């Protein structure tokens, strides 16, 4: 999965159509390469590795374009999540103050998102077989098994919308027609994300209230998508939201006198070693470990440099994991170019990421909290 | 003319022995990953320097949003010289990865040439049940008319 | 590429053209717009509530006069077939839509 990122800009901003054409050529030629045109108008490319990206830059700058194409220094895409449910009901009342949705947020069951991703569960199933898997494998409760609505953001995605307005579910001959509208808001929001414009990760929004207006022309469709997005975001924001970065895996072949140098290399890059063994049938050693990604730049370079070509590593995507930080902590100070001591990684991540994409300065847990003004 | 030599392999091993002190013991190109022609001409044109490497002239001559855990280094700008390196000129393609070669030296003669050296690790072929095949059970029929011997027996 | 009428008023009244284009202009088609005031007072999307900065894309139905995020405009207007106003009932022709800023365009 595309987690590694590059920010590109030509020295000549006027040749920019040409560099764009080149990024189109490489998006066609390298099958795992993704291109994004970010919120400040920058060119970004989503890939999966460093030699990968270097092939990309060689080919763009030389064989698919002829441009002097500056590169910034890379970063990885994060995801937004909640480990705590909203202490209060987070609501959005439609512009015509006649409809209103109240939702809550909470973390999913830990393996449910990974099962979704592996494609063992799908909304495609009927309600009964969906509940079958849910209850039989996760001891799920009957009411929410009957009322699981859709999956966010994408078809096989880590988030869910659940119904729990069973007294106002009795209006289902009306609640159904706005079911699709509220899930349009749900998926749109659970894709965008309020904290730092990164995907909501393994979260579930429960409808605690849905008050409808029985005039279809009044209620429309263009207000129930945004209000549903807004209750998604208000629930996500009244939950204390947490960032997630990848944890790449690394398998190393190293001789007798080099595994501890590898230990220092990893524990320098915030890694931990799951496996340290001799390679059966070989005089070499195998080292399996896990590493954070923004430290994973130059990992293999410096790693083979440390034991002089003897160490050798491969790295790939494994999973995402919480960085030790809190994003909406305005009592966190960051010096603009020194690195961050570990207590405050997610704060720097969120603020630097919103600034780099081009968004505003501050986010509030009551930003989407509707106006009684 | 003394042109165009050819030898025998025992003489080859003897010359190897006599020159053993002026001969590197390198089998792979994993020593000069960052130390080779490509990365050193990269360094020349980029005006970059590597710890144990040569130096040269130059061929020519926002703060908020940066995410920092460990530093984007110079040898990194040499090993991936396109990414962490803004504006590359005459920049070569690093990361040539030769398989880390297993080589075990002969020390004392007895030691048949192909014998499990102490440094190599026990095999321990281990997994779940082996498997079945519809193997050709006997009592149905088979038998060979006999000339056969292994391809090298003498 | 937006401005204020009370600002470009004397320029357009004394010169028949404007600063956005050299070609001649009629003042009438310059249509009123109102941008939301939010909890702090910031210009935030009416339907999406997201805060506007120097960079984010700016979208509007010139028929509706409202100014809301292109995110709102699309994910409400493209997924659903509604080209209507986001805060009002006004169904509009999508050709009337204008954008005040898109750094990537």
């Amino acid at each position: 999965t595309s987690v590694i990122k590059i920010a590109v800009e030509p020295v000549n901003p006027s040749e920019l159509p040409k560099m764009l054409d080149g990024l189109r050529k490489v998006n066609k030629s390298y099958p795992s390469l993704t291109t994004k045109v970010e919120e400040s108008g920058e060119h970004v490319i989503l890939g999966t590795g460093e030699l990968y990206l270097d092939c990309v830059m060689h080919d763009l700058r030389k064989m698919y374009s002829e441009i002097d194409i500056k590169v910034a220094d890379p970063v990885v895409t994060f995801c937004e999540t909640v480990v705590e449910t909203s202490s209060l009901k987070c609501f959005a009342e439609t512009p015509n103050k006649k409809n209103k949705i109240t939702m809550i947020a909470e973390p999913l069951e830990k393996g449910l998102a990974e099962d979704i991703e592996n494609e063992v569960v799908q909304i495609t199933w009927n309600r009964k077989k969906l509940g079958e898997f849910f209850q039989t494998k996760y001891d799920w409760d009957l009411l929410a098994a009957r009322s699981i609505w859709a999956f966010g953001p994408d078809a096989t995605g880590p988030n869910i919308l659940v119904d729990d307005t069973l007294p106002s579910e009795v209006d289902k001959a009306l609640l159904g027609s706005v079911k699709d509208s509220i899930v349009q808001g749900f998926q749109w929001g659970t894709r965008e994300g309020p904290l730092c414009d990164e995907l909501i990760r393994n979260v579930k929004f429960k409808i605690l209230d849905a008050v409808v207006a029985q005039e279809p022309l009044h209620r429309g469709g263009g207000q129930i998508i945004p209000t549903a997005r807004r209750v998604v975001y208000s629930a996500f924001l009244m939950a204390t939201p947490r960032l997630m970065e990848p944890y790449y895996f690394v398998e190393v072949q190293a001789p007798a006198d080099c595994v501890s140098a590898v230990y220092t290399v990893l524990a320098r890059r915030r890694g931990h070693v799951t496996q340290d063994a001799p390679i059966p049938g070989s005089p070499l050693y195998t080292i399996k470990a896990f590493i954070p990604a923004i430290d994973s730049f130059g990992f293999e370079t410096d790693l083979r440099t440390h034991t002089q070509g003897q160490a050798f590593s491969l790295s790939v995507f494994h999973h995402w994991q919480i960085v030790p930080g809190d994003p909406l902590d305005k009592s966190i100070v960051i010096r603009p170019l020194e690195p961050q001591p570990a207590p405050h990684l997610a704060r720097e991540f969120m603020i630097k990421t919103r600034r780099r994409k081009g968004l505003s300065e501050d986010v509030s847990i009551s930003k989407f909290f509707d106006d009684p003004m | 003319t003394y042109q165009r030599w050819q030898f025998t392999l025992p003489m080859m091993s003897t010359l190897y022995r006599l020159a053993n002190q002026l001969l590197t013991d390198l089998v792979d190109d994993n020593y000069f990953y960052l130390f080779d022609l490509k990365a050193f001409f990269t360094s020349k044109a980029l005006n970059m320097a590597i710890p144990g490497g040569p130096k040269f002239e130059p061929l020519v001559r926002d703060i908020n949003k940066i995410i920092i855990r460990q530093p984007i280094r110079t040898e990194y700008k040499i090993a991936f010289p396109y990414l962490y390196n803004n504006l590359p000129h005459h920049v070569h393609l690093t990361w040539y990865h030769t398989p880390n070669v297993v080589f075990i030296k002969t020390e004392d003669p007895d030691l048949p040439a192909f014998y499990f050296d102490p440094l190599i690790n026990p095999i321990s072929h281990r997994h779940s049940v082996k498997s079945q095949e519809p193997l050709p059970d006997d009592d149905e029929e088979f038998e060979l008319p006999e000339f056969v011997e292994p391809f090298l027996k003498d | 590429i937006v401005f204020d009428l009370l600002n470009i008023v004397p320029w357009l009244k004394k010169y028949g053209t404007n600063p956005s284009n050299g070609e001649k202009l009629d003042g009438r088609s310059l249509i009123k717009l109102n941008f939301s005031k939010n909890s702090e007072g910031k210009y935030h999307c009416p339907v999406l509530f997201t805060v506007f900065t120097n960079n984010t894309h700016i979208v509007a139905v010139r028929t509706t006069g409202n100014v809301y995020a292109y995110e709102a405009v699309e994910q409400l207007n493209i997924k659903a077939k509604n080209f209507r106003d986001l805060l009002t009932d006004e169904p509009f022709s999508r050709q009337d839509i204008i954008t005040l800023q898109d750094p990537t365009n």
